[PDB]
């Protein structure tokens, strides 16, 4: 305790671009697996469209896919309108 | 006296020579058999015996490729 806050004052004297540079790369180590955005960003690179959406060849048992594109069946972007 | 105690009677050894020519003879015909089978496998392959390894078709993937035309 004592002796690890003495070196990192003696550290921060002399030497701060060291401990700047320590700093920053374990913040960005380690916040990332802390920050709840990052599913947020997860989710809006999966909700890219890149290539054309190949329609599925109805069956009469498909009840989670929409018809048409305005119709309520399918996934929502309108939390990335809210965002 | 001499025949009792230190040999046998001629039998014993007329059946152990029976005995050791029957496992040589099929040791002998496993020995040309185990030679053809080997020809024949490595010359067909259509045995367990050198089978080659081939690309294993779980790889390949079946969806849509942004083509139709694949
Ligand atoms: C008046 C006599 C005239 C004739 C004299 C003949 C002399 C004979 C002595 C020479 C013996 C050598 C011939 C055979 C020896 C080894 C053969 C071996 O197969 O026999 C073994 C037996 O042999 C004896 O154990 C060893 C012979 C040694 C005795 C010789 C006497 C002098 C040796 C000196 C020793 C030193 C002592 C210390 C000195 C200071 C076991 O036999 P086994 O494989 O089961 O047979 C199975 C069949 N059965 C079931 C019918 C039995
Ligand atoms: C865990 C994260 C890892 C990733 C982040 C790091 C990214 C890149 C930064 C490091 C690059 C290379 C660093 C190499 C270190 C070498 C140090 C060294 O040998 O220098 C010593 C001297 O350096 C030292 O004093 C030893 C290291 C200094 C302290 C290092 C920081 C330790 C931790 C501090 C930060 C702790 C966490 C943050 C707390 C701050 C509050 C938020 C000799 O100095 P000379 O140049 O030769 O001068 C001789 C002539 N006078």
């Amino acid at each position: 305790a004592g002796r690890i806050a003495s070196f990192l004052k003696n550290a921060w004297a002399k030497e701060p671009v060291l401990v700047a540079s320590f700093a920053i790369g374990g913040l960005a180590i380690i916040l990332p697996s802390l920050s709840p955005y990052t599913n947020y960003a997860i989710r809006i690179n999966r909700a890219t469209p890149y290539n054309y959406p190949v329609p599925l060849r109805d069956d009469g048992n498909m009840p989670d896919v929409p018809s048409h594109p305005q119709d309520p069946q399918g996934p929502s972007l309108e939390w990335l309108k809210n965002l | 006296w001499i025949a009792r105690t230190f040999y046998d009677g001629p039998e014993k050894n007329y059946e152990k020579t029976m005995a050791i020519l029957q496992i040589e003879a099929e040791k002998a015909e496993l020995r040309l058999k185990e030679l053809e089978v080997r020809r024949l496998m490595r010359a067909r392959g259509d045995g367990p015996w050198y089978q080659y390894p081939t690309i294993d078709k779980a790889l390949i993937d079946h969806s849509p490729k942004t083509t139709p035309d694949n």
